[PDB]
RNA sequence: AAACUUUCAACAACGGAUCUCUUGGUUCUCGCAUCGAUGAAGAACGCAGCGAAAUGCGAUACGUAAUAUGAAUUGCAGAUAUUCGUGAAUCAUCGAAUCUUUGAACGCACAUUGCGCCCUCUGGUAUUCCGGAGGGCAUGCCUGUUUGAGCGUCGUUU
RNA sequence: UGCUGUAAAGCUGGGUCGAACGGCCUCUAGUGCAGAUCUUGGUGGUAGUAGCAAAUAUUCAAAUGAGAACUUUGAAGACUGAAGUGGGGAAAGGUUCCAUGUCAACAGCAGUUGGACAUGGGUUAGUCGAUCCUAAGAGAUGGGGAAGCUCCGUUUCAACGUGC
RNA sequence: GCGAGAGACCGAUAGCGAACAAGUACAGUGAUGGAAAGAUGAAAAGAACUUUGAAAAGAGAGUGAAAAAGUACGUGAAAUUG
RNA sequence: UUGGGCCCGGCUCUUGUCUAUGUUCCUUGGAACAGGACGUCACAGAGGGUGAGAAUCCCGUGCGAUGAGAUGACCCGGGUCU
């Protein structure tokens, strides 16, 4: 009875959502993310999964702030208003 | 081509046994991908033989 | 388009109040309307002009706070140069320039020359 | 949600998620100078809030709804 | 079940608003290559891990 | 493993050599951004030389005794007998050297 | 002899090879140095006249300002929209802003949209209770300010 | 449709087709398949075959509809037989709920029916729960380890009240 | 990372896993695993209308250079089949 | 032998604007961007688009010219005040 009848006990869920990577991946006994590793400081992340690196990085979300910082450069981080032409 | 080109799976052989060629397959489920051949220059997918 | 933003920036402080609450009754009324035309494109117009108006009242309000604090040491933080988080770490100009007296002697004493040669 | 704009002069409301029934109470009474006598409030599974407004007997809710202009 | 939290019952609005067909002006549009959407879901079918 | 008459090889080929090849496709790249360089350093301070005057030295060792080379720069005694300081010699093209 | 089986050809199927393309990939070279407590990268939830996604954005929500430019947008609709012009469209440019709930994430807590406390204003006959608006309250460390502790200790007076 | 070559193959008639392609002198290589229980995709014979047989059981008529063994209504015959095939809930699901429309796919027959498909509607609390308490336990701080990720410890060798 | 220019490179089973709403759909409690999928036509001109059918469709017709291009879309091989 | 501050230039970077010559005739074709004839420009016969292989139809390309913004104790040339 370890195959079909056994999994029909399944309604405990030992991962629920996690609040800083929304994956289902935190431990709801162990308080932490198996995904990101919240709630500690750093992200979760190994060399031995360059695939999960690639999953969530820079450039997977919307980078609101980083989109521009090139744009800023390229105008030596200007301060002040354009001026209309004469 | 790319030094890792083919080799982005995590495969591995069945091993004899199941009435399918030794080749390593694909894990997992749930994705049409799984249980496929990987890694040979026979195999879709896989790395060229010699790569340039 | 809705309201000019030129117009706006010659009004005052009741005045640009007055304002946004009668667009935000129009807005209000645009979405009684908006149950039964139901497609009424007028509430995108609306809905701009309070964005002009929010506009207008925050940078005239944040002017105010940049004349107040003209020349000042300390200044909000929102009102600062706003570079990057390493630039602001660098030093400044005076800073970088900064040299010790015997730095200045040996530097005035010994300047790079100008010369060529073969004369 | 207009039965109950006649038969129990209760006017019903797409309310803000992050409002709560003081605020609500408040926003009627400056928007349509109408007093209530209670609010009952409700997330709906779209994910919207629906609030429930029972005016006093001093207003006639179908008055007012025709005065918002929705009937 | 009847009690769930609200961070439960939000993600469950959005699923809901998600699993709609594709609306056919769409498919008039210059260079349309939509035909459908290919995100449906249901119930019985494909659960929402959540 | 050793088959026939050949000579014997050292062939040091058993790490991860390929993680550690550098290939030198940018010679010619190279080559003319440094000539650019070289002629931006130039135009910047003209006519002054690009160069420092360099001395003249023995090559060390039994077996470049004969020959003679640049050295890095003129010795104390040496601009000592042309009446130059050293802190002036350095602004005048001229490579100083304590140590020898 | 039919039927049936097999082979071949024509046409029709099944299927998607072949050929030809290519806003993609791969590799090489050249140039540059710019993330974040002034809140980043990432996450969640929202936002369009009619949208599910992708893209963009944040309750000012497929965007506000500004500069430039100069008649569109377009699948349909529609101006309390526009045309010898402060003027259509435009992430063209971009220097001013907005930037929900979060996240190193900072009042405490968080499988909860849980629970405080302080300041100013305001509503309810209120320094104390209840409601609302705005502004605040994390930790380590540095410089300084103030208030202190210790017969650690100096001076003086019985 | 034929021709040439021992051959690998080359050329050609007819049909189809729609945007590029070849001969020769050389260069170059990810360059020739029948096999690898080869890889991916596709298709057969098997074969209209095995089978669609647990849970007592269905029938007549009318209505609807193009179409009714299977939908609706009526009449009957039955069963579960209160430790139920009844009436609720916890976990889990997440709109499956309800109305209207609706049958391409799905419901291994069918389908006018449906937990399917489409459009809308729907969940109202001072008193019911959560929220609060502490349980086994989890775990900051002061400290002590550890190169460090972090480990120990839970008032602990602490000047510990955001006191009333 | 940002910005460019290239190649005796690959040409949709190749080239990055991804030329497409691709780290997507989907699987797994979890760490993680992870596809398939490009091509009508110059232009939708995406077949008005009549007729048979409950309808899907069919037959006429129509557009087009071509329907031996009808979105089950260029060409349309083989297995397999009428 | 020699200090410091501003003002205009140059250099460096970014960016705006501006530029030669057929759409002449015949044939095929749905379309000429194909073939033929006669040409033109070329410091431009790179590349792309447009109904088929387009220097000459369009964008560009080549050649330069001319504005705007920046930037620099630690680049230089002049001024100018101490
Ligand atoms: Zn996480």
């Amino acid at each position: 009875g370890k195959g079909t009848p056994s999994l029909g006990k399944r309604h405990n869920k030992s991962h629920t959502l996690c609040n800083r990577c929304g994956r289902r991946s935190f431990h709801v006994q162990k308080k932490t993310c198996s995904s990101c590793g919240y709630p500690a400081a750093k992200m979760r992340s190994h060399n031995w999964a360059l695939k999960a690196k690639r999953r969530r990085t820079t450039g997977t979300g919307r980078m609101a702030y980083l989109k521009h910082v090139t744009r800023r450069f390229k105008n030596g981080f200007q301060t002040g208003v354009a001026k209309a032409q004469t | 081509v790319a030094e890792n080109a083919g080799h982005q799976t995590s495969a591995e052989s069945w091993g004899t046994g199941r009435a399918v060629a030794r080749i390593p397959r694909v894990g997992g489920g749930g994705t049409h991908r799984s249980g496929q051949a990987a890694f040979g220059n026979m195999c879709r997918g896989g790395r060229m033989f010699a790569p340039t | 388009a809705g309201v000019k933003t030129f117009e706006l920036r010659t009004k005052s402080k009741e005045q640009l109040e007055s304002q946004l609450v009668e667009l935000k009754q129009e807005l209000a009324t645009l979405k009684v309307q908006k149950l039964q035309r139901p497609s009424l494109p007028r509430i995108h117009t609306v809905r701009k002009n309070i964005a002009r108006v929010l506009t207008v009242i925050n940078l005239n309000q944040r002017e105010n706070v940049r004349a107040f604090y003209a020349g000042k040491k300390y200044i909000p933080k929102d009102l600062r140069a706003k570079k990057t988080r390493a630039l602001r770490r660098k030093l400044t100009k005076f800073e970088a320039s900064q040299e010790t007296e015997k730095a200045r002697k040996q530097r005035i004493a010994f300047p790079q020359r100008k010369f060529a040669i073969k004369a | 949600a207009m039965k109950k704009v006649e038969d129990g002069n209760t006017l019903v409301f797409q309310v803000d998620i992050k409002s709560n029934k003081h605020q609500i109470k408040s926003a009627v009474k400056e928007l349509y100078d109408v007093d209530a006598l209670y609010v009952n409030t409700l997330i709906r599974p779209n994910g919207t809030k629906k609030a429930y407004i029972r005016l006093t007997s001093d207003y006639d809710a179908l008055d007012i709804a025709n005065r918002i202009g929705y009937i | 079940p009847s009690q769930k939290s609200f961070r439960t019952k939000q993600k469950l609005a959005k699923a809901q608003k998600q699993n709609r067909p594709l609306p056919q002006w769409i498919r008039l549009r210059t260079d349309n290559k939509i035909r459908y959407n290919a995100k449906r879901r249901h119930w019985r079918r494909t659960k929402l891990g959540i | 493993a050793i088959s026939k008459n050949l000579p014997l090889l050292n062939n040091h080929f058993r790490k991860h050599w390929q993680e550690r090849v550098r290939v030198h496709f940018d010679q010619a790249g190279k080559k003319a951004s440094r000539r650019q360089s070289r002629l931006r350093k130039a135009a910047k301070i003209a006519p002054r030389p690009i160069d420092a005057l360099r001395p003249v030295v023995r090559a060390p060792t039994v077996k470049y005794n004969r020959k003679v080379r640049a050295g890095r720069g003129f010795t104390l005694a040496e601009l000592k007998a042309v009446g130059i300081a050293p802190k002036y010699a350095r602004t005048i093209g001229i490579s100083v050297d304590h140590r020898r």
